[PDB]
């Protein structure tokens, strides 16, 4: 994968660029919502190698917060503005996002 | 160079409290984001928390939230872990680190200038 620094730390990957999935909320609304939305979000993650994690959880918590923070930034630059729902959502489909990965990663080892 | 000691482990009973310490040497503690991580024999070195250098955020690892809160005193060099409710799967030996980067994070390589450590046994 691409290797790349954020926030000043070396040694994220950089995934490649995915199918975002449909994600659910219990809602149509709030689906329909996402699908009109989602180009918005990301669609690849960062990550760090498995080995710097003794669990799932805080690989993928990582993986969340990281993409959303570097995703925040730069597209803030472009004139983005991302309300609660949005970030609510983009937690969500990022969310997936990692543990696809981590399974890559996980099969991989 | 700045160093990092840990203080406060021990022997302590299932359900019991600790406080551990982490001070700091030099004139820069205030400017880092810093962790506790932990370390069992037969497992890796592991997060527990972590707060940023202002003491605006912290983070947990999800098997010590509510459990364990992590602060810091910028005044005094000094970063807290109290834990609570103590486990049998707590015992280990408890690092204190300084954050690399900007960001708090989970994984280990977020994090040097790991002190020598210090043991806590819970029965």
């Amino acid at each position: 994968a691409a290797g790349a620094v954020v926030g000043g730390l070396g040694g994220y990957m950089l995934g490649s660029a995915m199918s975002r999935p449909i994600i659910h909320f219990g809602s149509d609304y709030e689906d329909r919502y996402y699908r009109e939305n989602m180009h918005r979000y990301p669609n690849q993650v960062y990550y760090r190698p498995m080995d710097e994690y003794s669990n799932q959880n805080n690989f993928v918590h990582d993986c969340v917060n990281i993409t959303i923070k570097q995703h925040t930034v730069t597209t803030t630059t472009k004139g983005e503005n991302f309300t609660e729902t949005d970030v609510k959502m983009m937690e969500r489909v990022v969310e997936q996002m990692c543990i696809t990965q981590y399974e890559r990663e996980s099969q991989a080892y | 160079a700045v160093q990092l000691q840990e203080s406060g482990g021990g022997l302590v009973q299932p359900g019991g409290s600790l406080r551990l310490s982490c001070a700091a040497s030099g004139r820069t503690f205030s400017s880092y984001n810093m962790g506790w991580f932990r370390q069992a024999p037969g497992k890796g070195r592991e997060f527990v928390a972590s707060i940023t250098s202002s003491g605006d955020k912290s983070d947990y690892t999800d098997s010590v939230k509510g459990r364990f809160t992590i602060s810091r005193d910028n005044a005094k060099n000094t970063m807290y872990l109290q834990m609570n409710n103590l486990k049998p799967e707590d015992t280990a030996t408890y690092y204190c680190a300084r954050g690399l980067g900007i960001y708090i994070i989970r994984a280990r390589g977020g994090y040097d200038h790991w002190g020598q450590g210090t043991q806590v046994t819970v029965s």
